[PDB]
DNA sequence: TATTTAAGTATTGTTTGTGCACTTGCCTGCAGGCCTTTT
DNA sequence: AAAAGGCCTGCAGGCAAGTGCACAAACAATACTTAAATA
């Protein structure tokens, strides 16, 4: 297992070797490196947030076949659960989760979401504005649970 | 004899304020000898025990508070509430007026409480302050 | 126009339903423990007020109160045959000794003039009081705010009641309200003139925050009307013990404050409230049953589905695949009692009068119920041990509760009630993007005014020049884009006049400099050092 | 320690200056501003849910907001608010805190026929032992066990205002807050806020917070302040209503002293001047000659320091200027 | 014989005044450090 | 090679340039009081 054997320096070469396999655009995989140059400074365990934050901005870059085809979201944490070597889905999803959290207000995130008019402005202003009727995040948002609704099924059936 | 020995005409509380309060107090006490000469040195990021206290200015208490609170908080909503509670409970007071204190015109403030309830509220916050004073 | 006047007036739902018939329960338990301390409050002053014969009789009783609001209004005995005039003195009213003595005399002659229906404002009204209203007189002094009152003042003006003591028609009484600390009050006055107030005193208390006799027992009755009917995270119990630590002298106010909140940011979008009385099963939509696949609660079950009932048949037909059959499942776990809150009310009533115990927090006891640390909870006093398994409970991970409870995961609540009021102006001022969507050129390749003077703002040391930062800010003007937004209107004649002109764009920077530093100093950022020279100025707030 | 002084500026006269804060102000973020506002104007129901709990709205956010609270008050707040009670708009109290002269005891003696004269309370009037905070007293013991309907709205713009921010008033504000058939909303400027009240004030206020930033350029705020530009265009017009002496004189001193922005270096002797003043025969001795030069003085026309050196302090440009425009 | 308040009284609130200060260069006053010799 | 007479240089001996400024008093007009004119 991969992700349990921490304290890895991903260098340079490393992380863009990471964000190559999987492919990502230029915009992202320059975030990715610059990202994770931040990261070393302010790392806990690296292998955590470097999966999470990658994972995260790749179910957002191709959000035109992921909300599409259900069967590509279980295929990524499946590549990466196995490139990863991890255990099961439920560390991935932990990993994916928090970091989400950790990385959903940074304006990265917010860039992503905005460049590519793929999809935020809705709620930003119900957060800093302070609405009522914004959603408070101890549920799962309709179209994340449709992914998982989708995905779970297909899978099973 | 357990009353000719001792006046007994007094009719270091544990002052009822709070934890954001006791760290107030407590740097709003590091500038009765420490000025700002010094300050930026001993607390960068990187006796006037005896005399009458100098005068503080806002926003160098907030910078000592910050730097001395146990990047942790950033919120200044209970910061200043118990800011205004300490200034009605006369223990930091103004020496200009009492009513445009509240504006940022000339304006000093200065703290009224002596050394030994410094002490109290330092040991009870477990916090240690025999650092910041030297000579 | 006229605006620069002074103040010049201008005279010009099921769910909600539920709102109010609970909410107004909340509020009416609210109001009945407060109209309890209140006539606790009276009661106690009132009763400490007399019985205490004094034989000594020349030195008027002292009631200090502890802690003391200062808002505690007072009554009196109506006591025929003897007049009870209060007398309360503000240290607004204390400029001097002869006008505390002015303005206590007209009160208390107005006061006899209303029970009575050319009197010197002086201590001759005192003794010429009985022939000039017949009864004796007894008034009590309430000093309504002592520790910002110049002590030497008062000093000297009880000194100078104490001559009254040669009439025996009058007694007089004092009531100190001290914000706190007795021990300041006895380190500025005259030793020898407390040693004339400690004659007959008494250090009663008045703290709405005292073992929380008050405090955990709103916050029981709380419990109470919140009682199987909804359900509060851990994490917002937690948030509340916070923000109530910080806050010491009115704990239950702001307690009040914030549950009532919650409560109706709840009800102001929860859609889920019209569903814990059966009353409304039919209250149901095909978009609310929808709205209940995304619960959370929702994915743990049908994850725990998946594992446990290996046949999948079973769980894809209760699935989507049926929406009656789906809804019956769903209603299946929403009885769930929650013990919790009736174990919770036992422990507290058990603990209360079983091992009667009074300095601790129902607050964190139920916090840790949530957690199941309440061992580690009733350990704190040793005397739970033989009761820690009759008083037990584990907590139990009740389901489906992710529909009716209230958590701050979203902060809409503590950004509201508890900001960060420097660092939000700060981000939305540098930033100013994410609030912030013919001239609409500049806007996009320019920031506004505010934020990109804030910017070069930051960069500036202790003391900054005018003009330097000025001509800093120049740099970051383009004339390029001046030109373009100027000229860019030709429909005015005097402002295309204005745009013909060759030094046009270091004016106009000056021009909207000496606005933004205008509009900067009514804001707090910046301060005018020394107003009549403006030569330079200080950066008062920093990021940090 | 040569620094940049405001002296060495490209002044602008009050007309250019008004015209283009005019058309920047009103056009510089148009379509940002009425995006803002048409996004969050959808809160407004928020604001009523809120405010039927009587919870104070103080309102944060850079920008002004006196244009919008006149806005979300007077037009969609009281009227929509009063049909909803079940007959005049609830008369919107507005409190221009900019304006310095708000003081407690006009504006409470307003506030009671405003409020109900159920009672000749008038009797209760006295010496200026304050009735406002007895009075109010009496007034929220009254309210205590009255109906519970928003009865006045009152607006505060600028709360922080040079006036309502004294102790005093803000007590007496708070004291008022305190009662709840009335709705109470504000806003500030001045970032330390939160400094204003104690424990004691805020559950007087209950205040609950919410952030509005348009970025306004504070129209009627920059209004009362003022700023130096807000000397030598003040004696400009000075020398345009004088006599023909004083202007030859001054016109001698302007070339002897712009000869050498006009620095002192560049001055003259006062004995050289006198020589000067009485070759060309314009001064008969000194007397009249300082005479003649204090009406400069008295105004604070010209600088004199020490050689006899008056210089003006005027820039070498203005000065040049006053040379080829209003003197020759 | 009482509602008009107009003038007047008592008081607030604030204005620059300075009275004192305490700062930040300045070369020289001083003193630890380098030269010398002898075994 | 080191220890003892003698003489050279780093530390500061120092203090006027000098601004801040925290003291004070009337301050400009507050806020309110008290006698008079009219029904």
């Amino acid at each position: 297992s991969l992700l349990v054997k921490k304290y890895c320096k991903m260098t340079t070469e490393e992380i863009i070797r990471l964000c190559n396999d999987f492919e990502l655009p230029r915009e992202v995989a320059y975030k990715i490196v610059d990202e994770y140059n931040i990261n070393a400074s302010r790392l806990v365990c690296p292998w955590q947030l470097v999966c999470g934050l990658v994972l995260n901005c790749t179910f957002i870059v191709f959000n035109e076949r992921r909300r599409k085809d259900p069967r590509i979201d279980h295929f990524i944490v499946s590549k990466m659960c196995s490139l990863m070597l991890t255990s099961k889905v439920d560390d991935v999803i932990e990993c994916v989760k928090l970091v989400k959290e950790l990385i959903i207000g940074e304006k990265w995130f917010r860039d992503l979401q905005i460049r590519y008019d793929d999809f935020r402005y809705d709620e930003i202003i119900f957060r800093k504005l302070g609405s009522m009727l914004q959603t408070t995040n101890i549920l799962v948002t309709d179209d994340q649970y449709n992914i998982w609704k989708k995905r779970i099924e297909m899978d099973l059936a | 004899i357990k009353l000719f020995l001792s006046t007994d005409d007094n009719l270091s509380q544990t002052y009822d304020l709070s934890i954001i309060s006791k760290y107030l107090l407590i740097a709003s006490y590091i500038c009765s000898y420490l000025e700002p000469r010094y300050d930026a040195s001993i607390f960068s990021r990187k006796n006037p025990r005896y005399l009458q206290p100098s005068l503080f200015a806002i926003e160098r208490l907030l910078a000592i508070f910050q730097a001395i609170f146990p990047s942790l908080m950033k919120a200044n909503i209970e910061v200043f509430q118990n800011l205004s509670e300490l200034h009605t409970l006369k223990l930091i007071a103004t020496t200009m007026n009492k009513n445009i204190d509240y504006l940022s015109p000339k304006v000093r403030w200065k703290v009224n409480v002596p050394w030994e309830i410094i002490k109290e509220i330092s040991e009870s916050v477990h916090f240690n302050i025999s650092d910041y004073f030297s000579d | 126009a006229d605006a620069q006047r002074s103040h010049y007036t201008v005279y010009p739902e099921k769910r909600w339903e539920l709102y109010h018939q609970l909410h107004s329960h909340f509020h009416d338990q609210v109001d009945h423990i407060i109209d309890n301390i209140e006539a606790d409050l009276k009661a106690e002053i009132s009763d400490l007020l007399y019985s205490e014969t004094t034989q000594k009789r020349r030195c008027f009783n002292t009631i200090f109160l502890l802690g003391s609001d200062s808002t505690t209004k007072i009554e009196l005995k109506d006591e025929s045959s003897r007049y009870n005039v209060l007398i309360e003195l503000t240290p607004k009213e204390s400029p001097n000794v002869r006008m505390m003595l002015r303005r206590s005399m007209y009160k208390l002659y107005s006061a006899a003039d209303a029970e009575e229906h050319d009197v010197s404002y002086d201590l001759s009204l005192v003794e010429n009081f009985k022939r000039l209203f017949g009864k004796d007189l007894a008034m009590v002094f309430n000093f309504k705010d002592v520790d910002s009152i110049n002590f030497n003042t008062l000093d000297n003006f009880i000194i100078l009641l104490k001559s009254a003591f040669k009439y025996d028609h009058v007694k007089i009484s004092l009531i100190f309200n001290i914000n706190t600390n007795l021990s300041n009050i006895e380190k500025n006055l005259r030793q020898s003139t407390i040693r004339l107030l400690k004659r007959n005193y008494h250090k009663l208390d008045v703290s709405s925050n005292k073992g929380f006799k008050y405090g955990n027992q709103i916050f029981q009755s709380f419990l109470d009307t919140v009682d199987g009917k909804l359900n509060l995270s851990d994490r917002f119990v937690e948030f509340i013990l916070s923000k109530m630590a910080n806050n010491t002298n009115h704990n239950l106010q702001l307690l009040t404050k914030m549950l009532d909140y919650s409560l109706m940011s709840y009800f102001f979008q929860n859609a889920f409230s019209v569903f814990i009385d059966p009353v409304n099963v039919d209250f149901l939509n095909d978009d609310y049953l929808k709205i209940l696949s995304r619960c959370p609660t929702f994915m743990f079950f049908v994850e725990g589905l998946i594992k446990q009932h290996a046949p999948a048949d079973e769980i894809l037909s209760l699935l989507t695949n049926k929406n009656r059959g789906l809804e019956e499942f769903f209603v299946e776990f929403l009885v769930r009692e929650n013990p919790i809150n009736g174990h919770a009310k036992f422990v507290a009533r058990f603990l209360e009068e079983e091992l009667n115990i009074t300095n601790f927090n129902l607050i964190e006891l139920y916090h840790n119920l949530l957690i199941g640390k309440l061992d580690s909870y009733l350990d704190r006093w040793s005397a739970c041990k033989e009761y820690k398994d009759r008083l037990h409970f584990e907590p139990i991970d009740t389901i489906f509760q992710e529909l009716f409870t209230l958590d701050n995961r979203s902060g809409l609540l503590t950004q509201s009630i508890f900001p960060s009021y420097k660092s939000n102006i700060e981000d939305n001022l540098l930033s100013w993007e994410q609030v912030l969507p013919l001239s609409g050129d500049l806007d996009k390749i320019m920031a506004p005014v505010l934020g990109q003077l804030f910017k070069l703002y930051r960069e500036a040391n202790m003391t900054i020049n005018i003009y330097d930062f000025y001509i800093a800010f120049r740099e970051t003007l383009p004339k390029e884009e001046i030109l373009n937004f100027i000229r860019k209107d030709p429909s005015n004649t005097k402002l295309l006049e204005l745009a013909e002109t060759p030094d046009a764009f270091d004016k106009v920077a000056l021009i909207l400099f000496m606005q933004a530093i205008f509009a900067f100093e009514n804001m707090g950022l910046i301060k005018f050092q020394s107003t009549k020279s403006y030569d330079l100025v200080e950066k008062c707030v920093w990021r940090g | 320690k040569s620094r940049h002084t405001m002296s060495m500026a490209p002044d602008v006269t009050r007309e250019e200056f008004s015209l283009v804060s005019n058309f920047f102000n009103e056009n510089f973020q148009k379509r940002p501003r009425q995006k803002l506002f048409e996004i969050q104007k959808k809160m407004f129901p928020q604001y009523w849910f809120e405010l039927t709990q009587g919870f104070s709205l103080l309102f944060y956010g850079v920008g002004s907001k006196r244009n919008f609270l006149e806005e979300f008050a007077i037009d969609y707040l009281s009227p929509k608010i009063a049909y909803s009670q079940l007959v005049n708009s609830i008369p919107c109290l507005i409190l221009n805190g900019y304006n310095p002269s708000c003081n407690y005891r006009d504006v409470f003696k307003e506030i009671t026929d405003l409020l109900v004269p159920a009672e000749l309370t008038r009797s209760e009037t006295k010496y200026w032992g304050n009735h406002v905070i007895l009075q109010i007293q009496k007034m929220i013991d009254f309210y205590k066990n009255q109906p519970l309907d928003i009865k006045l709205i009152l607006v505060v713009h600028n709360l922080d205002g040079p006036s309502i921010r004294k102790n005093t008033f803000q007590t007496m504000l708070s004291f008022l807050s305190v009662i709840r058939q009335i709705a109470i909303v504000a806003s500030t400027d001045h970032i330390y806020a939160p400094l204003l009240w104690d424990n004691m004030k805020a559950q007087n206020y209950n205040f609950v917070f919410h952030d509005i930033s348009n970025f306004e350029p504070s129209t009627v705020e920059s209004t009362f302040q003022d700023v130096m530009k807000m000397g030598a265009e003040g004696a400009k017009y000075v020398l345009q209503s004088l006599t023909v002496n004083s202007k030859k004189m001054y016109k001698l001193l302007i070339e002897t002293q712009m000869q050498n922005r006009g620095t002192q270096r560049t001055g003259v002797e006062l004995k050289l001047f006198n020589h000067l003043c009485a070759a060309d025969f314009i001064a008969s001795n000194e007397i009249a000659l300082r005479s003649m030069l204090r009406e400069f003085i008295e105004h604070k026309m010209a600088n004199i320091t020490k050689m006899e050196i008056i210089w003006v302090p005027y820039t070498y440009a203005e000065l040049e200027k006053l040379l080829k425009t209003v003197l020759n």
